[PDB]
């Protein structure tokens, strides 16, 4: 009977002048090993608002090499506060992907390695053009992030998804641990006046 | 010259490491119209670049590149479309005439973008002055005028195509380093600071490929107000994390070094899985296999970029 939540954070989102489709949280934070429950509580409260697609994102890849245990904590805080497991399981899988540095740059020379090889195939002819590069990459269903939220000290994307922040906006915030929602909130509070 | 106060930060900030490269997205002409009509903003923002060059000349930096034109600038207003051209050749008609006076110090310029989108003569002056300029040690300026990051890595990437289809390089000698070596800015190092002016804070398709380890730095301040304290200020975030995003450029390389030597040594053992071979190791059948494939990528790569120069220097001539 947690609904009313639904309703106060559903609430906040169509309030804001506009809300990302798309959003990334990047974790600059290397002075210790990150906690997944403020990451896990702030991919939830993204979706609750209603933005569809997070991606999370550390240079290290403590992200991609521990998907299982922020799955886990992501789930549990959505049946915790949010509150047919299987469909909103595969909702939270649909909308958030973890990523790594060999998701922005090593995947733009793989799409290349599509094409050379697709050459040396005779199917394809370099004249290759702008938009045929972006449905080339694993970007091919998705678009590309409205905003991006850098946590922790470091002033760098740090390799994050080079190709498709060409138009995003930036907010980098001290730090993700013990993040709290009005934090969170006037973030997004900052993008919705943000020139787009 | 330098002032007193400006030259003592210098020689402090030069106790430090100092960025090699250093990019500037040069925004908020427009903003600064006030009481200005607009072309007169962008003549002032031009005067802060020479200004600003002063100062990076001051200081050491040795290489800078510039956000002078990008494609989607194209879609502005034909009367202020026209009058950045007017610029564009303004500028670049000084460049010559007040040649071997730009031979005395050694500076060297290039143009970097998708030149054909521009009017003829200003890809006569641009190719005039980049040839005459070029060949130049001391100092390198990289003007980047009709130039989006997603044009620039996709044409790195159809000239790469051209050397499977020219027979010289093989998909599989593709790699973060061929693409690497295929860019605009294939001359250039990667830059130390990228920094954009006005309260913006976007990328707008600027060397989305080289900063990605690249300390970003925003400063509120519209650019022709830019001041030396502005520029000082970037040095100042930049050298905090110099550590961080060495180490993480340090750890990035070892990686990918690794990765690549993982991914090499499994297609060996692929070819080796067929043909009835044993991965044994005894009497070196995959240390040999594997040794001599990096060659044939080391060599044949090579060759390509060596093609790809001769390629890209015909183009200068016309």
């Amino acid at each position: 009977a947690a609904a009313h939540h639904r309703m106060r954070w559903r609430a906040d989102g169509r309030s804001l002048e506009k809300l990302p489709v798309h959003m990334g949280l990047v974790i600059t934070e290397v002075e210790q090993e990150p906690s997944f429950s403020d990451i896990a509580s702030l991919v939830v409260w993204c979706m609750a608002v209603g933005i569809s697609y997070i991606s999370v994102y550390d240079h290290q890849g403590i992200f991609k090499r521990n998907n299982s245990r922020l799955m886990d904590e992501i789930l549990k805080q959505q049946q915790e506060l949010l509150g047919d497991k299987d469909d909103q399981v595969l909702n939270c899988h649909l909308a958030v992907k973890v990523l790594s540095p060999e998701d922005g740059k090593a995947d733009i020379v793989r799409a290349a390695q599509d094409f050379c090889q697709l050459v040396a195939q005779k199917q394809k002819r370099p004249t290759l053009d702008v938009d045929t590069l972006a449905s080339l990459l694993s970007s091919n269903g998705c678009p590309d992030p409205d905003l991006v939220l850098k946590f922790g000290p470091v002033d760098s994307t740090l390799g994050f998804l080079p190709w498709h922040i060409r138009l995003t906006e930036i907010v980098s915030l001290p730090s993700h641990l013990n993040i709290s929602y009005e934090d969170f909130f006037s973030a997004l509070r900052q993008y919705a006046a943000c020139e787009q | 010259e330098l002032s007193l106060w400006e030259r003592f930060c210098a020689n402090i900030i030069k106790a430090g490491p100092m960025p090699k490269h250093i990019a500037f997205i040069m925004d908020g002409n427009r903003r600064y119209a006030k009481k200005c009509e607009r072309q007169e903003g962008h003549s002032q923002g031009f005067n802060k670049l020479a200004e600003t060059l002063r100062w990076c000349l001051n200081l050491g930096i040795l290489e800078v590149t510039v956000y002078a034109f990008s494609i989607e600038n194209f879609k502005r207003s034909k009367s202020e479309v026209d009058g950045l051209m007017d610029l564009a050749r303004q500028k670049f008609s000084r460049l010559m005439e007040e040649k071997e006076k730009l031979q005395k110090h050694g500076v060297c310029i290039r143009v970097l973008g998708d030149l054909h989108l521009l009017p003829l003569d200003l890809q006569e002056l641009i190719a005039q002055a980049v040839q005459a300029t070029k060949n130049y040690n001391k100092c390198f300026l990289n003007v980047c005028f009709a130039y989006t990051s997603r044009h620039e890595i996709s044409n790195a990437v159809r000239e790469m195509a051209w050397g499977v289809e020219q027979g010289l390089l093989d998909p599989s000698d593709i790699s973060e380093s061929l693409l690497d070596k295929c860019l605009y800015t294939n001359r250039s190092p990667h830059p130390d600071i990228l920094i954009r002016t006005s309260g913006e804070v976007r990328l707008s398709d600027f060397l989305l490929w080289q900063t990605s380890h690249s300390c970003l730095v925003f400063q509120p301040v519209l650019w022709p107000e830019y001041t030396f304290w502005n520029l000082f200020e970037a040095i100042l975030q930049f050298q905090m994390n110099h550590s961080v995003l060495q180490k993480a450029r340090d750890m990035y390389a070892e990686e990918r070094k690794r990765q690549q030597l993982e991914r090499d040594q499994a297609t060996v053992t692929e070819q080796l899985l067929r043909e009835g071979l044993q991965a044994s190791g005894d009497a070196q059948l995959r240390r040999t296999r594997l040794h001599k494939l990096s060659a044939r990528r080391e060599e044949r790569v090579q060759g390509f970029l060596q093609a790809l120069e001769l390629k890209r220097a015909d183009w200068l001539a016309r």
